[PDB]
């Protein structure tokens, strides 16, 4: 799947709250949810309170991945939504971070590869004797 | 006699502490009425003290140099009712306690579910399983013989 | 913009509580750090003498006034010593400032010479200066 | 507890009296009564209203160990 | 009031 | 960042990926079970260290392993 | 009555019972015989 | 409209149900596979709103569980009168009640305990008794035995009915939904009816029975020698010998002129001289009036009718300068939700009962009260407890509400979201003044034990170096001491005594009351009290509102009121949930109380309470040290704790003996408490697993295998077991110096 972009989406009504972002979105990233809402209808906040959302498309700033996750998740089972959200970086950058093969990472998929696979039980690990004076630790292996 | 001790019915702190606790008494005890029930409440307790301190001195106690009674573990043959006539009377019971116990368990370890069987007792095996131990040692030195005692 | 961590309310942004706060010599941008180091310190100073010279061990005796203005000496010294050593640790020396360049009002601005080396060197010395002058001052009103 | 037993054995050795111990150690209020009450009034006297004497450094440093003790709940 | 005491000590 | 391991005693259940908040592991198809799947951890530098995957892991012993390193702003968790 | 029973049955019905059926008896032990420090008897 | 809805036999009473236990949730019902299925059974025993979901069931519930719960308080008092019939003193204390000391319990003679029959007095030996039963009983009117027979067998007979009464109601008829949410006529009913006629009724008592019997008593007559009450109500010649008033009957009220009944109805207010107490006439007064004003306000509410108001249009119609809109959606939540009920009616009844406590010592309102200092100190501690433990209560329900009762899509309020939007706000500035308020209070008690050690008595904060004295409180109690010839012209004397200036009031020898200066002390120990007070309010105010969502974890609701934890990661999360504040909130309210009832008793003993001679000089249990020697730690340390506590460890031997075996086994429990305070569960799972191995080896493993009480469980027993201890040794401490030397 081709990523994709956010030009100029609007976002929901809200009053404003003080659990909004802080120096760190200036100084080091934030990140950028975007959904497809098809009525204007009342949600929660992750920060903090109610807010509503508008028909058409919406995107939200918020400060940590946990944050857009839970609320992502909560869209999924509640309205019934997809959704999908990035970081940006102080420079402009923009990276795509959720479904990055276009399907939930609940379900299996052919071209993903495998990754910290360990091709023996837990209880043949090494002991930390085997492993002493080298960087390397026994679970690396 | 044993240790540097008195023998209790020679002693003199031993009369000394009876006539304090008998004077403390009969201090309360003039307060009221003669034929009232509070001083028969407190005869009644000055009896009592009186045939404690009789008892305890024909019982062969030995008090010590403060003047209370000194209890003798050593095993010497003119205290075995001091520790060790009591101690082996309560292992025969505690002993019954536990041969019951581990009974029980067994006797419900045949069916599916247990521990029904654990949280709501049942009274007729329970009472079944009761009256067994009153020869506990015999079973459960026959039971050490054969090898039973200890799993496998 | 609701979604930054702040709210408007009527005390963070009233027209007389702004005008006051931009008139503080630690909020003006185009002047050098030096003479608002000066004010900083005159002000701290001569608020500083009261406080020792009243309630010290020797405030009871007729060494009370010395001793007080001594301590506020020392007060503004270990300030000014603090200070220096904020900015060394803090600053570089050829890095650009790092304030804000852009108002409510989205209009650019230049940064402010405060956030560098030299300019917090010269709002310490200032301050260091200013301390002393408003210390003396004090106690030169108080006991005369 | 070794030390508090220790303590309580030599102090009423010292003091001329061994039958005080030997007749309040066989229950805890013997021990709550005869060893901590009775041997802190000179301890908690070391400053007060009236004056104080050379224990006062003593005394601080109680309050000093009590009040870290309580601290490290 | 020595009745009343009395009722506890009855046996 | 943390170290999230994954051992072939797999069954391939899908709950560890279900359980992560942060959106750390997913599922490739396998040959080693009747599922014919198991997990992997590619967004490792995003573990938060929750230790939820192992909460939900039916096993002997768990099959994910989460090992505590070097921490990090995204691993703490900080707002600000 | 069946249910009436197996209530009873209960572990805190039956230990409360067992426990006060124990109390009874040392309580009337210890009336009996007022008062001892040995076993007298041997 | 407002009807009568009822459902006829919803349940069938069967003993079928008892056979099983666990029987309310599924996961129970199962079957046990460990151990800790037990500790869950008692766990969610009472917790009805997560049995099922329907409203009516928890309703129903709800109702048989108060019907319980009255006919287990009618149960207790019943036990109290008869124990005061049958085993108690009471006709000889009422002759002599200066130097007879109140008993109601009496010891058997089984092992030796027959020396907790302490010599009260009056021919009696028995333990005494410190709850103020007597001065009750005395000021009711009741001067014989009979009567409380009577009352007891009436209390009896009313358990009995309140217990048929629940069963009848959950299983019989069981009221419908609508008819719980008609709260208009509950308030109507609660507040004409239980309010109104209950206190008119009982003036009615007072006016009848009370004062002419209380009157012979005060007279001097005998006991035995007094008519009987009813003789009063036959005979109009007595009454009209003892009031005049009464010789014209009903016909001056019907006719407006109510200074006729001025003989027994006054406004004097103080301290009667010879009993220490509140005029009854007085108290019968305030009690009609206040039947007549609860009558009054009882009517406010429209049920079934035109006229009255609506509480929804007073909720919604109301515009304000800072509210606006405002309260819209309340009216719902109120009534569609147990919790925020339960929260709001514990914070109500707390308070309440914290002002009963200080109302209740500043004026007695029972003869023969004053004087009996352990009386007046059991109930004070009692009643301050009490109140501390409801306080706290109250935030745990508003939590529990706020986690799993709070939706904003069907019910949107907008003050709430206001509050919830700038949380942060609140609780910085909650934690600047808790610092600022400790720092102060407590460097100052710092600073005068430092320049005290140093040999500088000059430099303290004190009477005499530095003064910080409460201007506020003496400009208070000097205007209310002027009151009563200016701002009270129908009042004779001040409310209290308690307030500067006037006379000392003493009964038989010993200080009723007088004026209580207010000094140094006074103002540090307030500022102590302000600052304990704000940093428990801050700890429960944060547990209530970041219990829905925290910047740490942004999905804390999914989780639950009660989970221990989160995990390992982000640093360590233990400790986030609202019952986790709770549980760190109740420490707080101890301390708090704790430091509270030492400032009064200290007080009370060292500038009130006392004695009196024949000369007129006044000699204090303490001396009147407070003032000095309370501005320094080691003041409190030794001149309070090291003094007074002679009395509880020289007690052995003697009637008191049991006071100090309590105070040693309230150590024993406070030092076992932080055996699960300060450990973790697996050491415990990792022992028992050995133990486990051991059982085992010998063929006697149990099929419900054990394990170690889960986090939640250890954190819970930690607190009890800390609570039960410190209250328990301040209870004996307060009670053997109390009786010893009062
Ligand atoms: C907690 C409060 C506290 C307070 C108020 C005091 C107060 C006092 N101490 Mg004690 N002391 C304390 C705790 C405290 N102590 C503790 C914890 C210890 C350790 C054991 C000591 C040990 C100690 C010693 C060893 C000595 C004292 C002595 C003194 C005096 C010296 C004060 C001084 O010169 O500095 C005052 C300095 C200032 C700069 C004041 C700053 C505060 C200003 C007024 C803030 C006001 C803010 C403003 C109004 C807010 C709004 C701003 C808006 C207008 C824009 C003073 C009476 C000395 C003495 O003997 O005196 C008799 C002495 O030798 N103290
Ligand atoms: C049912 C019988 C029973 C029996 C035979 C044993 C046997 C044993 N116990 Mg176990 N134990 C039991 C019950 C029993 N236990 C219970 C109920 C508990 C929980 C309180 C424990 C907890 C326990 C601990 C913590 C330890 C042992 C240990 C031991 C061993 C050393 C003896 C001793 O120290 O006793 C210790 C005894 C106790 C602390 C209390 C036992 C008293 C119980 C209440 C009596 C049994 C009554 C039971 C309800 C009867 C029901 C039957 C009826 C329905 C017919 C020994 C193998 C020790 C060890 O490991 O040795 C190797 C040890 O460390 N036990
Ligand atoms: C649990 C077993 C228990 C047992 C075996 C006994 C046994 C005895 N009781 Mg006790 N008793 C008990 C519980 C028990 N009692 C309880 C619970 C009560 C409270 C009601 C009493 C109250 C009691 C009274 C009032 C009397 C006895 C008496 C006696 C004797 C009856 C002949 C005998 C020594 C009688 C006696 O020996 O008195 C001298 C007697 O009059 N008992
Ligand atoms: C509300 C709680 C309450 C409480 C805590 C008590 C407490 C007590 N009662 Mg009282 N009592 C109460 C209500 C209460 N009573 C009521 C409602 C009645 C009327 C039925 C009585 C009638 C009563 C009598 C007739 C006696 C007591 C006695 C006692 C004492 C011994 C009880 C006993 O050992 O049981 C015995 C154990 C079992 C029956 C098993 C104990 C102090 C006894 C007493 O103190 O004698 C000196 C006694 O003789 N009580
Ligand atoms: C004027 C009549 C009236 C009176 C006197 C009361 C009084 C009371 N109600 Mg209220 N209530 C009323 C009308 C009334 N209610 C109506 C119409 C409704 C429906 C809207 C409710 C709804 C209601 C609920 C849902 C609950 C109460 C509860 C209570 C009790 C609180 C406990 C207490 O404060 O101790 C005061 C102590 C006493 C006065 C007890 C003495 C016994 C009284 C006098 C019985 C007579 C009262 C009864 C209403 C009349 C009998 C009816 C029947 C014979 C036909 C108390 C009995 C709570 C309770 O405790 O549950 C049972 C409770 O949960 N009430
Ligand atoms: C006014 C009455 C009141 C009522 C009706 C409720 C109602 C409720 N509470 Mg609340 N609560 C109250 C006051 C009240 N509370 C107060 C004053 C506090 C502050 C401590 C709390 C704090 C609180 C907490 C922290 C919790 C609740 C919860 C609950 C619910 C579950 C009850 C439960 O399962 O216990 C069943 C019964 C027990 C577990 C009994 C425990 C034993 C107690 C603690 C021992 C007391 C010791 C005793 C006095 C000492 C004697 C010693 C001797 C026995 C040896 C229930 C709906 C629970 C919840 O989950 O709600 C959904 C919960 O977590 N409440
Ligand atoms: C026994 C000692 C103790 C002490 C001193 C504290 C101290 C405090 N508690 Mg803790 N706490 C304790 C036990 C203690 N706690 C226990 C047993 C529990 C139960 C788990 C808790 C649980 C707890 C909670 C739940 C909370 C606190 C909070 C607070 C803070 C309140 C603000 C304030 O008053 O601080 C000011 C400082 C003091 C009063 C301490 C004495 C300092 C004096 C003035 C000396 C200063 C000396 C000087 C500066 C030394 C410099 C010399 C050096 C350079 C060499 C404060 C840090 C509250 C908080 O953090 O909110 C603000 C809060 O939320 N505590
Ligand atoms: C003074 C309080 C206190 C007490 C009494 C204990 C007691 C004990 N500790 Mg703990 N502990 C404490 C504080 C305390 N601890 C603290 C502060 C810590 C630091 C975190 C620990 C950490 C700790 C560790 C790490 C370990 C223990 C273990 C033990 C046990 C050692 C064996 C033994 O002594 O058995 C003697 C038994 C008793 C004295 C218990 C009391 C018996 C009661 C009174 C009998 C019941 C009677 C009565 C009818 C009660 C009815 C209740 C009522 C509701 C009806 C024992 C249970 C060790 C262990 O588990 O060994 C097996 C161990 O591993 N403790
Ligand atoms: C102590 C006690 C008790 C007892 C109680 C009692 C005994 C009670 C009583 C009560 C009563 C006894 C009451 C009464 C009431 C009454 C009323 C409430 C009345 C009213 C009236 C009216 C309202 C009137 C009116 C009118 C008028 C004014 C005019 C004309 C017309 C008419 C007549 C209508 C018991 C045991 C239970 C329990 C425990 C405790
Ligand atoms: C706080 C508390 C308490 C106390 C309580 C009390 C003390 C109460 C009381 C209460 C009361 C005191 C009540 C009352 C009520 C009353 C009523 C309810 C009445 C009624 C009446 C009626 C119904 C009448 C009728 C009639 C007649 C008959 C005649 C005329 C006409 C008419 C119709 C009116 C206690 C200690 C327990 C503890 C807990 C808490
Ligand atoms: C002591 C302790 C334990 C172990 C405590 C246990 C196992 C409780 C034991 C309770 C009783 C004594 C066990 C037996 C109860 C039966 C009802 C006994 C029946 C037989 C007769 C005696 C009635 C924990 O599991 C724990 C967990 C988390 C934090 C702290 C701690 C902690 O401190």
């Amino acid at each position: 799947t081709p990523p994709q972009l956010d030009p100029n989406t609007p976002s929901p009504i809200f009053a404003g709250s003080t659990g909004g972002l802080l120096r760190k979105a200036q100084v080091e990233e934030f990140y950028v949810i975007t959904w497809n809402s098809p009525k204007e209808q009342i949600f929660e906040m992750p920060t903090g309170g109610a807010a509503i959302m508008r028909e058409g498309p919406n995107l939200l700033k918020l400060a940590r991945k946990e944050q857009c996750l839970a609320l992502g998740t909560r869209l999924r089972s509640k309205y019934k939504i997809t959704y999908q959200f990035y970081r940006v970086f102080p420079n402009g950058e923009v990276q795509y971070l959720h479904p990055k093969d276009g399907v939930y990472p609940e379900k299996a998929n052919p071209g993903r590869e495998g990754v910290g696979l360990n091709m023996r039980s837990i209880g043949k690990n090494v002991s930390p004797i085997e492993v002493k004076f080298t960087g390397k630790q026994s679970y690396d292996l | 006699d044993i240790s540097g001790l008195t023998p209790c019915k020679d002693s003199k702190q031993f009369a000394k502490r009876e006539k304090q606790q008998i004077k403390k008494l009969e201090s309360s005890l003039k307060l009221y009425a003669p034929e009232s029930a509070p001083a028969l409440a407190l005869n009644a307790q000055i009896e009592k003290t009186k045939r404690r301190f009789d008892n305890y001195g024909k019982y062969g106690l030995l008090c010590g140099s403060d003047g209370l009674p000194h209890l003798i573990v050593n095993g010497d043959q003119r205290h075995w009712g001091e520790f060790i006539t009591p101690g082996i009377l309560f292992l025969y019971i505690a002993g019954w306690i536990g041969w019951v116990g581990r009974s029980y368990l067994i006797a419900i370890s045949g069916e599916k579910k247990p521990a029904m069987k654990e949280i709501i007792i049942d009274v007729p095996l329970a009472s079944r399983i009761i009256f067994r131990g009153f020869i506990w040692p015999v079973a459960a030195y026959r039971e050490f013989l054969n090898g039973d005692l200890i799993a496998k | 913009d609701p979604f930054i961590g702040s709210l408007e309310t009527p005390v963070t942004s009233s027209p007389l509580i702004a005008w006051y706060l931009s008139n503080l010599p630690g909020y003006r941008t185009a002047v050098n750090p030096l003479l608002r180091g000066v004010e900083v310190g005159l002000a701290h100073g001569f608020f500083l003498v009261g406080p020792f010279v009243k309630a010290g061990p020797l405030r009871n005796t007729a060494y009370a006034g010395s001793a007080g203005s001594l301590a506020a000496a020392g007060l503004v010294v270990i300030l000014s010593m603090c200070l220096t050593i904020y900015g060394i640790s803090s600053f570089k020396e050829g890095e650009p400032s790092i304030a804000p360049s852009l108002t409510l009002t989205g209009r650019k601005k230049q940064p402010d010479q405060l956030q560098t080396a030299d300019g917090w060197a010269k709002f310490t010395g200032g301050f260091f200066f200013g301390g002393i002058s408003g210390v003396t001052w004090a106690y030169f009103l108080l006991y005369v | 507890w070794v030390t508090f037993y220790w303590h309580w054995k030599h102090i009423t050795l010292w003091q001329g009296n061994v039958s005080q111990f030997n007749e309040s150690s066989t229950y805890l209020m013997g021990w709550l009564r005869d060893y901590l009450w009775l041997n802190s009034s000179q301890l908690i006297n070391g400053y007060n209203p009236f004056g104080m004497n050379s224990l006062s450094v003593w005394a601080w440093m109680f309050l000093f160990g009590h009040l870290v003790w309580a601290t490290g709940f | 009031s020595g009745a009343n005491f009395a009722r506890a000590f009855t046996v | 960042s943390h170290s999230v391991k994954i051992y072939d005693t797999c069954i391939g259940c899908t709950q560890c990926v279900r359980a992560c908040p942060t959106d750390v592991l997913e599922m490739i198809p396998w040959d080693g079970c009747k599922a014919k799947q198991i997990a992997s951890a590619p967004r490792t530098e995003d573990c938060v260290g929750c230790k939820r995957c192992e909460s939900a892991c039916p096993t002997d012993f768990l099959s994910v392993r989460v090992y505590l390193w070097h921490e990090t702003t995204r691993s703490m968790g900080l707002a600000y | 009555m069946r249910d009436l029973k197996t209530y009873l049955s209960v572990a805190p019905v039956i230990s409360t019972l067992w426990f006060a059926a124990l109390a009874g008896l040392l309580i009337e032990i210890n009336r009996l015989f007022p008062d001892a420090l040995i076993f007298p008897f041997f | 409209e407002v009807k009568i809805l009822v459902d006829r036999d919803p349940i069938k009473t069967s003993f079928e149900e008892w056979a099983k236990p666990g029987h309310f949730s599924r996961t129970i019902a199962k079957g046990p596979d460990t151990t800790t299925w037990i500790w869950n059974l008692h766990a969610d025993a009472h917790d009805f709103d997560s049995h099922t979901s329907d409203l009516e069931e928890i309703s129903r519930k709800v109702f048989s569980a108060h019907f319980g719960q009255l006919s287990i308080i009618f149960l207790w008092l019943s036990g109290m009168y008869f124990h005061g019939a049958r085993f108690s003193n009471y006709e000889a204390w009422l002759s002599d009640p200066t130097h007879i000391g109140p008993s109601a319990q009496v010891v058997w003679s089984i092992v030796g305990q027959e020396i907790l029959n302490g010599d009260v007095g009056g021919g009696f030996r028995g333990i005494q008794i410190t709850s103020g039963f007597f001065q009750i009983w005395r000021a009711s009117g009741i001067t014989s035995e009979l009567q409380l027979y009577c009352t007891a067998i009436g209390g009896l007979v009313f358990a009995a009915l309140m217990l048929f009464a629940g069963w009848f109601h959950y299983h019989k008829a069981a009221p419908k939904l609508a008819w719980f949410q008609d709260v208009e006529s509950m308030l109507n009913h609660h507040l004409a009816g239980l309010l109104g006629l209950g206190s008119l009724s009982w003036a009615g008592h007072q006016v009848h029975v009370s004062l002419p019997i209380n009157q012979f008593l005060n007279a001097g007559v005998d006991p035995k020698e007094i008519p009987l009450p009813h003789e009063f109500i036959l005979n109009r010649d007595l009454l009209a010998q003892l009031y005049p008033s009464f010789a014209e009957g009903a016909t001056p009220f019907f006719t407006l002129n109510w200074s006729k009944y001025a003989e027994f109805l006054t406004f004097r207010g103080g301290l009667d001289p010879v009993t220490g107490g509140l005029w009854l006439t007085d108290i019968a007064h305030h009690h009609l009036a206040i039947a007549i004003l609860f009558l009054i306000a009882g009517h406010m509410y429209r049920t079934n009718w035109g006229i009255g108001h609506g509480i929804k249009d007073i909720l919604e119609a109301h515009k304000g300068p800072f509210t606006g809109q405002g309260h819209k959606g309340l009216y719902e939540i109120l009534t569609t939700s147990w919790h925020a009920q339960l929260s709001i009616n514990l914070a109500m009844l707390g308070s309440l009962t914290i002002v009963v406590a200080h109302h209740m010592y500043s004026m007695p309102p029972y003869p023969y009260l004053a004087t009996d200092y352990g009386t007046q100190l059991s109930l004070f501690t009692h009643h301050m407890w009490i109140g501390g433990f409801l306080i706290v209560g109250a935030a745990a329900h508003a939590a529990i509400f706020m986690v799993r009762d709070y939706d904003p899509t069907t019910r949107y309020n907008d003050l709430l979201d206001r509050v919830l939007r700038h949380r942060d706000a609140i609780i910085s500035h909650l934690n600047w003044v808790c610092i600022f308020l400790g720092f102060h209070s407590f460097g100052l008690y710092i600073h005068n034990d430092t320049m005290s050690a140093l040999g500088r008595p000059q430099d303290m904060f004190s009477d005499t170096a530095i003064q910080l004295q409460p201007v506020f409180a003496q400009w208070i109690q000097n205007t209310h001491a002027l009151a009563p010839g200016t701002t009270a012209p129908g009042a004779t004397t001040s409310t209290s005594l308690t307030w500067g200036g006037g006379d000392l009031v003493a009964v038989g020898g010993k200080v009723a009351l007088l004026p209580i200066p207010l000094g140094t002390a006074d103002f540090l120990v307030h500022h102590i009290h302000a600052f304990t007070i704000h940093v428990t309010v801050l700890i429960l105010l944060k547990g209530v509102l970041f219990a829905r969502s925290s910047r740490l974890i942004p999905d804390k609701a999914n989780l639950g009121f009660r989970f221990p934890c989160d995990g390992p990661g982000r640093g360590g999360t233990c400790q986030v949930s609202a019952w986790d504040h709770v549980f760190l909130g109740l420490f707080w309210m101890y301390n708090a109380i704790s430091v509270v009832i030492f400032h009064f008793s200290w007080k009370m003993q060292s500038d009130v309470w006392g004695s009196i001679s024949d000369q007129g000089v006044v000699t204090h249990i303490t001396g009147g040290n407070f003032a000095q020697s309370s501005i320094t730690i080691n003041g409190w340390l030794r001149d309070f704790l090291w003094a007074q506590a002679s009395q509880v460890i020289q007690s052995y031997g003697s009637s008191l003996s049991a006071y100090g075996l309590f105070f040693l086994g309230a150590h024993f429990v406070w030092a076992f408490s932080l055996m699960f305070l300060f450990s973790g569960r697996g050491y415990w799972q990792e022992l028992i697993e050995s133990i486990v191995w051991a059982h085992n080896k010998l063929k006697v493993a149990p099929a419900t295998q054990p394990r170690a009480l889960s986090i939640v469980q250890g954190r819970a027993v930690g607190v009890t077991h800390y609570l039960l201890g410190g209250i328990a040794t301040t209870w004996a401490f307060f009670l053997a110096r109390i009786i010893a030397v009062g």
